[PDB]
């Protein structure tokens, strides 16, 4: 029995501490809060007898405490768990021992049929002490001169295959469409086909090409994840040399420690910072075991980046959107009110430590516009790699396209008009100056 | 069938025909409804890459009559009929640009 | 007069926040309150008329707050004050 | 009892010693040649009784003279004590060593009930031994081609909360309006709501454009003062790579080892230097005790800098402009002759060692101008944050106002008038071709 | 009310209208009573960003007459009618420029 020690029943969270947040389910017939205590302690403390060396350290105080168990609405075995954590537990503006505490070896317990990390409340202290996102939102609009709408950019199809030459002319017409941005591959870094020095040189010849014909300043997603640091901070110092003023990195298969480096570099160097989310799945695809995206969502914006991978909800899966709008708030807004329904179990502020901007790919096209404008914000970027690329008129008319969509459901949002019902008349009344668009939108109706 | 010719566009309904000035009033509106504040940006073609262009009289603050706004708008369109004209919309608590189009293109 | 915008009668600190702590003596016959609040200014913000580039940030916010001004034990012209 | 080995009723210093005034109040009733030559031992030598170690080396030589008393003219009870010291007691170059052998623990003796360094007599041969101002005087004229007036600038208000391309466009603002310069704030170097490389990027561009645009050589002044040394020297490597002529610094607050590193770095690498005096005034505010900002001033002088904050005296206060000019002919002249009134207690000589600028800033707009440029003289720089920004038709009409009214009250100078008295007739004249400052002179009258 | 456009100006005394002949004699009477020595430049606009102009006739020295200094200065205006000619105090003492300012501008 660990609940003596290790729940606490009228305890107040002190508000230097770290709050986190567990759906637990132990085995069948267990007291709750006997497995939210050890749930807590697995966290920080446990022994399997008496011992001895936790009698010259206070063990009172370096503990979690677990303060309210709560009935989740729809099982009854399940539970929110809210355990403590004294701020000394972690180091100072490390993500990576913020995970190694938290989920480090709590897994593994055998009294626990399944456990899900779900929310954490990080205090101000820890906040202000990790370095945080490079640039932040409103300098990297500034840095683009890009407002008013939400940016576009683009996967750049096929996965693979391409030389140097042949991926630097692909993205020079995808950009030369008024598109943003585009990405490369989040598993493409440097290939026997493809090497990286080659594709950086001709990405960046395209770039400096597109920006001095279109008039606008561009840019294109480079990838720095490779097999070493030394790899990554070369690549990253040759496209700084190259004029490049975004680079593009995988922090999960990359690593936390990784992704914290890359994003002291790019403040020290000027540079921005973008973040795909590569087998967050799988740690998010199952609804009731695991870790849920806001908490990497938190994670990636406390150890620093520009942009973070989200899909919108919807293209494929009406779902539950309310959730995703509630990680889209803890990714913009310096403060955020507690909500349920968005799966915000705590009063979370991050002072005015800037936001992330949000990214949303996959299973969309021009058709699914106003509803991503809707629910997005203007804070948020919009890839279309197949839908622009697979326009029959080539990936420069899809993605002028996909621009002047954006552009006419923007100025009608802010017309004050409902978007979501009447986005037909809108679509059509765009497609009365564009027809590249009509065909679009006569393409996947 | 056909081709889409590269156009020297203009940041953010570069790409649609020039607006109406219904559509100004209803954009400048939309600022006024956001708390915003416009301001005014005239700069000769030439220079579209710079980083800040030639700012009209100090932006307009606590002011949210439309028609000020036109009547400034028209008055900096006389002052430089062949500049790009802009009008940006400020957020002093974000200090970003809420919005922000061309009003006017140059000869 | 700068109380109006820089004296809080009644305003409580926040845990973040930085306290500091002036022993001030002003000129004789002086609006204790003013001074403490020009000295907060000064900390922060100081102009000498109206000014325009102070409505592009929120100065309501970045600014510094005197909440506290306590009698010298031992001088009555000279004040301790609480400045956020 | 000290006086009997020192106190020297008759000798004479060497003209290789360094000369130190106090104006000194020990406690009531007791021989004023005792407590000087308290503070003389208390500068070099003090034991509290027979001593063994200072018979292996030789004390007489070792050891500072107090040579004369004179009555303070205004205080019976206050005297002047002028006290000798070896060239051997400091650093070839040191001004660290310089303060620490002066002030380090004569201000803890209870038998002082007031002391105040009023004046220092540097020798030739460590003046020689110093670095010194990187540029000088003339140089900086011939690296920026101003001539004729003094020059120009304006603290960028207010105090902070601008992001990198706010602070940038209101430094454009204020530079193209003909102003020489702007100072960033002395609190602002690096902010969660503005990272300094951003601003210095911003601030570059601007510059740049603002040159490009005036067709004028043009400069701001950036802030190195941070954290650690390291930090500093990156930021100002920065800076020179961006091309930006000036740098600035607060030597009080960040050190004068800090100081005089940054003034080598900036000979070494061709840079000018600007600094502030903040805090100068918890050490001269009080008018009886502490340091007088003289002596502040000869040691940033021979630490190395190019400019130096004064106030002029007046705008709000008449005061005692004499000793304020002479402090300013210790700032620029070779050489000074002894003045009682302006505070000069020796004849100091720099030989052939470049000056420094002079800094008028605070409390100050286009009404002061004349008086500031009779008392200033040509080698002076003025600075109007509220006032320039404060004007109701912008920055820029601000500064060229003030430019105008520079440009007109110089002229009169150098036309043979009395520029004090026929003040206002001249800001009638030069507001019959300047709108901007006509509205402004009628703004503070 | 009204906006200040940017002026290419010319230096210290580029923005006031330019100067009479009676202003030239006082500045060139002044530059003689702090012994400084005349000192005449000229150059073609395009090259006003340029460090060292082109000097008329050496520096002279000893010279305290003003009409010698006028002729100079109305020949080197006919030798260069379409470059910008200013005038140079020079001092001995400090090697600076004791006073400088544009006497013609260029077409």
């Amino acid at each position: 029995e660990y609940r003596d020690t290790y729940w606490t029943p009228d305890y107040v969270p002190l508000d230097t501490d770290l709050l986190a947040c567990f759906k637990c389910t132990g085995q069948e017939g267990v007291p709750k809060e006997e497995v939210a205590a050890a749930v807590a302690a697995e966290s920080s403390t446990g022994t399997w007898s008496t011992v001895w060396s936790e009698l010259l350290v206070d063990l009172d105080f370096y503990k979690g405490r677990c303060y309210r168990i709560e009935d989740v609405p729809g099982d009854k075995e399940a539970f929110y768990a809210f355990i403590a954590y004294p701020l000394d537990l972690f180091e100072e503006g490390s993500v990576t021992n913020v995970l190694t505490s938290l989920v480090g070896n709590v897994f593994g317990f055998k009294a626990l049929r399944h456990l899900r990390l779900e929310d954490i409340r990080f205090p101000m202290a820890f906040i202000k002490t990790c370095p945080g996102p490079p640039n932040g939102i409103c300098v990297e609009r500034d840095r683009m001169n890009k407002y008013g709408r939400p940016l576009l950019g683009c996967t750049i199809k096929p996965k693979l295959g391409l030389s140097g030459k042949n991926y630097g002319r692909v993205v020079y017409e995808c950009l030369r469409g008024g598109l943003d941005f585009t990405k490369d591959d989040e598993n493409i870094n440097s290939q026997p086909f493809q090497r990286w020095q080659n594709r950086f040189e001709f990405v960046a010849e395209a770039v400096a090409l597109a920006q001095q014909e279109t008039g606008e300043k561009k840019g294109h997603y480079l990838n720095c994840t490779a097999a070493t640091p030394e790899e990554m901070y070369e690549r990253a110092e040759f496209a700084k040399e190259l004029g490049q003023p975004i680079i593009m990195h995988d922090y999960i298969t990359g690593g936390f420690t990784a992704n914290t480096g890359l994003s002291k570099w790019c403040r020290k160097n000027g540079m921005l910072l973008h973040i795909h989310r590569a087998m967050h799945a799988v740690i998010d695809r199952h609804p009731k075991h695991g870790i849920h995206f806001r908490v990497l969502a938190k994670c990636l914006r406390l150890s620093g980046g520009d942009q973070l991978h989200t899909g919108t909800v919807v293209g494929k899966l009406e779902g539950d959107r309310q959730t995703t709008l509630g990680f889209i708030d803890q990714l913009r807004e310096s403060f955020i009110p507690e909500d349920r329904s968005r799966g915000n179990f705590f009063d979370q502020d991050w002072g005015s430590m800037p936001g992330v901007f949000a990214v949303a790919s996959g299973g969309i096209h021009v058709w699914h516009m106003p509803a991503l404008v809707a629910i997005f914000g203007d804070d948020s970027v919009l890839q279309f790699g197949g839908g622009t690329h697979g326009h029959p008129w080539g990936s420069a008319a899809g993605a002028a396209a996909n621009r002047v969509a954006l552009e006419a459901c923007v100025k009608a949002r802010n017309a004050g008009r409902e978007i979501e019902k009447e986005s037909r008349d809108i679509l059509m009344e765009a497609a009365k100056h564009s027809p590249e668009l009509a065909i679009a939108l006569e393409t996947w109706k | 069938v056909g081709d889409y010719q590269t156009v020297a566009t203009l940041e953010t309904f570069g790409f649609l025909p020039p607006m109406t000035q219904d559509e100004i009033y209803d954009q400048i509106a939309y600022i006024i409804a956001q708390g915003w504040s416009p301001l005014i940006e005239h700069v000769h073609p030439s220079r579209s890459m710079a980083t800040y262009w030639s700012y009209w009289k100090l932006p307009f603050f606590g002011e949210k009559d439309l028609g000020v706004i036109v009547s400034e708008l028209e008055a900096c369109h006389r002052a430089y009929p062949d500049h790009h004209v802009r009008l940006v919309g400020y957020d002093a608590y974000t200090q970003s640009q809420g919005a922000c189009f061309v009003v006017f293109e140059g000869r």
